[PDB]
């Protein structure tokens, strides 16, 4: 009893994560077979096909759109989380749930619902144009800006929520202790809440940040060919090309971006506590 | 004539707190609110602070109306209970945000908070985080925050609640001695009787928003208003009396207790009238009947004896059911008043070290 | 008065698209653009076609399986971390907490080398044990956060009053933590139906299930069938979580 | 008649030997209470007397049987915590009936025991009421009957009455001393307050360091402390310097004490040159007032605080050569009122053979 449940967590999460991890990590080191798809052969030829132009336009292409839905997910989620905690508390819980309740339907639908709504000659443009705002159809769709559309609407969720843990947890008379000592709203903002409610807000950027990059059925329907994401070069690779060592290769470059963020969690968490 | 409250009144989720309130404090001095738990001494407290507007009322502070100004612009601070200590700064950050938040130059700031954190003896601990400092170094901490910024008064919200009993009775000389040394006033709250009554120069008692006594200690304890001060500070016996007649000026005969005694009245009474006599513990006497020769005082019975060390309070159980809980000394005299249990007893007060009232 | 428009438009922001399917399920036009009548077509063709029936049922009854599994388990782990104290823990949920924190094509690929590698064939049982990997810390967590909240030597209380171990499990810390395991069954359930990558990754031709099914039909059009079954799992799902509330009190 | 004997008790916690060694026994019949600081291991020894924790080393017995290993559901042993450790999922009645459902009593005597048992603490009304509407004082009276139905032959308290206000409190004090004389069985106290224990205790122990200092009568303790930690630890000393000259007599001896000669009571051989120490309290210095050249005998000082407290008046006297000593007075004699000045001369002595004196 006291020993089974200890052994068997310890022997599921290393079974089924890390150590399935390690060979992906160390299965960029051989080369490529038609058979097996692997050879103990050491070679570093994968890493420098990282660096040709041609597939190091597609990785910053990618960073780039994804750093601004964290951006845009951050504007407005940190002030949505203000607002709940203030409102009376029976009514909390109820509007927590309605946040989740559309998740009830399967991600690639939602998306596909979202195309027709923004299509040229459907509405928000019929509309847009019936009550003059507008002289002609916005498009927005194939471009840049209609993946950051996507990448907002299905991961806002994931921000509010760690968001509003954070905010609930300060100590109120900590803030009304600046505002006797001489310290406005404005000068309160900047020096209190934001420092420590910090790993409040590193967090919320993991879990918006690397989940879109990985994203391929956003790019798929409503990017084009141009608009690629990692997340449809690494599919390609694997189920198509089937060069399993260079699509471990690309997936690490996208981890190393988890390392840098955690340490930052914890040393704000450290410096904190 | 420091703060002068003015018709103040106060509602909180439509429930008043504060019906109207007239309060005048003066200036350089230490002056301490009394009253049980949750009786809007906070609110008050806040109210002055400014982190609330008063429903009704005026507010003045050197003759200078604040009633509306914000908290922004007041020269008061407080010390919170929940001694708030900003946890990512280090002490010396801690004291220099009030200087750095009022845009001082540079030159002066050091200076400042150095000989701050000097008076209340932390020169050491210049660079700490607020959570390797323990409770008295963290209550030094908030008092420097606190009067760093040369404020005009002072406010303290129930500071030394969570130390233990001996920090406790160091710091209380200490805080006698910086009002002192620097001047200004202090308005303190507890709900302790032996703090208030043994650290101030003004007491003012509340109870559901209205003041029932201001006054020195010594008037409060000696000279109450009515039964629910005299009681709810120190320990009290109440003993009915019926007056009879008046004997003289100053004496009167009355049946108090069931018992036949002469007690000192200094106001008119009239026969039949039902009269309140409260006596302090100490302010009573009391001798063993071993023999058969009970008489002289109230009979009563002994029903547990709780020694102290430097004094025996024990308590006297009536014929009536009535507690009494007398309490002596240890005199060269009387070196030890060792009582058995159910032991009979003779009750007696001292003349004229009593207060009647209506 | 400008604070609930804020909060009105970001929740116009998250249904607008919701609203779009039910409304397009009651329209006549196959392309469903614009609006031109009323008509119920679309749910009898649903109602004979095999394969997304097969599909939607394949994929509740992975999400049922996976949420009672997901749910046992991490209840299991919460009470051990709870109940006990050890060097370890702060290891523990450091582990938990990467894990969650994790990528979910770095994950997808990882169970993908690692069934191929093993020789099992891609299918119901790795798709199972996928989804409850994934689906195991958010229980812990707010479990464990759940059971946080009481003081911890009310147990040795019990004990001195007489109580095994096993006792003070089923007449204790249970009646104390099944709101807890019933909120982390619904979270549960929801995240194992909305997962795309790994289950477009971890899976084969064996098992099909319904967002391989869609996406492949995507490509050459999706009739309103698709929209006619958006909101017959909508429903089916607004009475399941009704009862795991009204069975927890 | 002895009821428990600890003899040879080693205790070790993370590489730290919190209590090396430990003889004590216990009668049968009393109100004993551990006293120390905090943080000194009387929770430690609360839990290993009732069973939550083994010793590395010695032998409990209870009597006459050696219950060093039963584990700690046969003892007959129960235990009121702090928090009061209360379900607040079951009712009161159930609070108090879960140990005798777990005893497999019969179900016809449950009912008139939990009955009479909220009844001894007066919570009759309660019975069917739910924890978190009670106050602290309710959850106090809720937690003794729980731990009394099993009638036990030791109550263990751990801080019972810490988080209570003033008032109740000191009603609940009463309360208890009037119960342990109701049941008859040992009580055992651990607190850190100076006044609860010696109002209660028929027998105190304190424990520093998990060394036992001394053991005995209230009177016992403050009056004839052995050395310097108990005597500051239990209530208010001063502490006093002197130097022997010479012996006068059998209970006299010279002697240079903060400065100037005066006799003191000293029992135990002594050499000239010796220093010893000399302990008094407050209550015990006789204090006069030096206006102009008046009563000039004894030390002399300053004022420097006076506290005023409503039935005594305290006063904190400074020497010339800078010690701060600490002086009670009473108003119950003959002088209704009086009050000092902050710079007043004053006066120090005290009544004879009311010394404690303490060598080295």
């Amino acid at each position: 009893f006291q020993n089974v449940v200890i052994v068997t967590i310890v022997g599921w999460l290393v079974l089924f994560v890390f150590l399935p991890n390690l060979m992906i990590i160390g299965t960029s080191f051989l080369t490529r077979d038609d058979a097996s798809f692997v050879k103990m052969v050491f070679t570093l030829d994968n890493y420098t096909r990282l660096l040709d132009p041609l597939y190091f336009e597609v990785l910053l292409h990618s960073l780039n759109m994804a750093l601004i839905a964290t951006l845009a997910c951050l504007v407005l989620g940190y002030p949505f989380a203000w607002f709940l905690a203030k409102l009376p508390h029976k009514v909390r819980p109820l509007l927590l749930f309605l946040l989740i309740v559309p998740f009830w339907t399967n991600s690639l639908i939602r998306i596909y619902g979202l195309k027709i709504f923004l299509s040229t000659k459907g509405y928000l443009n019929e509309f847009l144009l019936w009550l003059g705002v507008i002289d002609t159809p916005i498009r927005i769709m194939f471009t840049p800006s209609a993946v950051i559309i996507g990448l907002v609407y299905i991961l806002l969720p994931f921000m509010v929520m760690p968001l509003y843990s954070s905010i609930e947890k300060l100590d109120k008379p900590l803030l009304e202790a600046a505002r006797d000592l001489g310290a406005s709203k404005l000068q309160t903002f900047i020096r209190i809440i934001i420092p420590l409610t910090m790993p409040g807000i590193i967090a919320g950027c993991l879990l918006v940040m690397l989940p879109a990059m990985g994203l391929f059925y956003v790019s798929d329907l409503m990017g084009g060919a141009k608009n690629l994401l990692i997340g449809n070069v690494i599919k390609v690779q694997f189920l198509n090309i089937r060069d399993w060592p260079f699509g471990a290769a690309t997936s690490i470059t996208l981890t190393i971006v988890m390392g840098l963020m955690l340490l930052v969690y914890w040393r704000a968490s450290r410096l904190l506590n | 004539p420091l703060v002068q409250l003015a018709g103040i009144r106060k509602c909180f989720d439509g429930k008043e707190v504060i019906p109207q309130l007239d309060l005048t404090i003066n200036n350089g001095e230490f002056l301490t609110l009394l009253g049980p738990s949750g009786c809007g001494k906070t609110t008050v407290l806040r109210l002055i602070a400014g982190l609330e507007t008063v429903d009704s009322g005026r507010i003045m502070l050197d003759n200078e109306d604040i009633t509306h100004v914000p908290a922004e612009n007041r020269y008061v601070n407080t010390v919170f209970q929940s001694y708030a200590l900003f946890p990512h700064m280090t002490v010396f950050e801690n004291v220099a945000f009030g200087l750095r938040m009022q845009k001082t130059p540079a030159a002066e700031i050091t200076p400042r908070v150095m000989e701050a954190l000097r008076m209340v003896q932390l020169e050491t601990f210049a660079q700490r985080k607020p959570h390797q400092l323990s409770g008295g170094q963290q209550q030094r901490v908030a008092i420097a925050r606190a009067v760093v910024n040369k404020p005009r008064l002072l406010l303290l919200d129930e500071s030394l609640s969570a130390l233990d009993y001996k920090l406790r009775k160091q710091m209380q000389n200490e805080l006698k001695a910086l009002q002192r040394k620097l001047g200004i006033t202090f308005v303190f709250v507890t709900h302790d009787q032996e703090e208030a009554l043994t650290m101030s120069d003004r007491i003012v008692v509340m109870r559901d928003g209205r003041i029932e006594q201001d006054g020195t200690p010594r008037e409060i304890y000696e000279e109450p208003k009515n039964l629910f001060v005299a009681g709810f500070i120190g320990e009290i016996n109440m003993f009915n009396a019926t007056v009879i007649e008046r004997l003289d000026e100053q004496r009167v005969r009355a049946n108090v207790e069931g018992r036949e005694c002469n007690i000192y009245v200094n106001f008119a009474v009239e026969p039949g009238q039902k009269l309140h006599v409260l006596l302090r513990p100490e302010d009573l006497r009391v001798e063993e009947i071993n023999d058969d020769n009970h008489a002289e005082g109230l009979i009563g019975y002994v029903r547990e004896r709780n020694y102290k060390g430097m004094t025996l309070e024990s308590v006297v159980e009536l014929e009536n059911g009535k507690m009494v809980m007398v309490s002596e000394f240890f005199n060269e005299d009387d070196p030890d008043f060792d009582h058995s249990l159910d032991q009979k007893m003779a009750i007696n007060w001292v003349e004229s070290w009593e207060v009647v009232l209506a | 008065l400008l604070r609930g428009g804020f909060m009105t438009a970001i929740y116009a922001y998250l249904y607008i698209p919701i609203i779009i399917l039910i409304v397009n399920s009651f329209n006549s036009s196959r392309f469903g653009i614009n609006w031109q009548g009323f008509t119920t077509k679309w749910y009898s063709l649903l109602m004979n076609n095999d394969s997304l029936l097969q599909a939607a049922q394949h994929s509740l009854t992975m999400a049922v399986f996976s949420a009672t599994f997901a749910t046992l388990i991490g209840s299991l782990t919460a009470v051990a971390l709870y109940r006990y104290r050890f060097r370890g823990k702060p290891f523990v949920s450091g582990m938990l907490f990467v894990v969650m924190m994790s990528p979910d094509i770095v994950m997808a690929i990882s169970l993908l080398v690692l069934f191929m590698l093993l020789g099992i064939q891609l299918g119901f049982w790795s798709l199972l044990f996928s989804h409850i990997t994934f689906c195991l810390p958010f229980v812990v967590v707010t479990v464990y956060s759940r059971l946080k909240g009481f003081d911890v030597r009310m147990l040795e209380a019990a004990k001195d009053l007489g109580a095994s171990e096993f006792t003070i499990l089923r007449k204790i810390i249970l009646p104390l933590a099944m709101p807890a395991v019933a909120a982390g069954w619904v979270l549960s359930f929801t995240l194992s139906m909305d997962d795309v990558v790994v289950s477009s990754f971890v899976t084969g031709p064996s098992y099909e299930i319904l967002p391989l099914k869609i996406y492949s039909m995507v490509k050459v059009g999706v009739s309103p069938e698709v929209n006619a079954l958006a909101t017959i799992l909508l429903v089916l799902s607004l009475v399941m979580v009704i009862a795991s509330q009204l069975i927890a009190r």
